[PDB]
């Protein structure tokens, strides 16, 4: 989930933006 | 060095920036 994508790995601005709810 | 990982409170802060509505 977001921890794997943005914390364990580096994620882009658009990847983080997709997590917005 | 610049840490590009976003973990814990820093992830929450980045989501507040990115997703928060503010012109």
């Amino acid at each position: 989930g977001i921890v794997e994508q943005c914390c364990t790995s580096i994620c882009s601005l658009y990847q983080l933006e997709n997590y917005c709810n | 060095f610049v840490n590009q990982h976003l973990c814990g409170s820093h992830l929450v802060e980045a989501l507040y920036l990115v997703c928060g509505e503010r012109g």
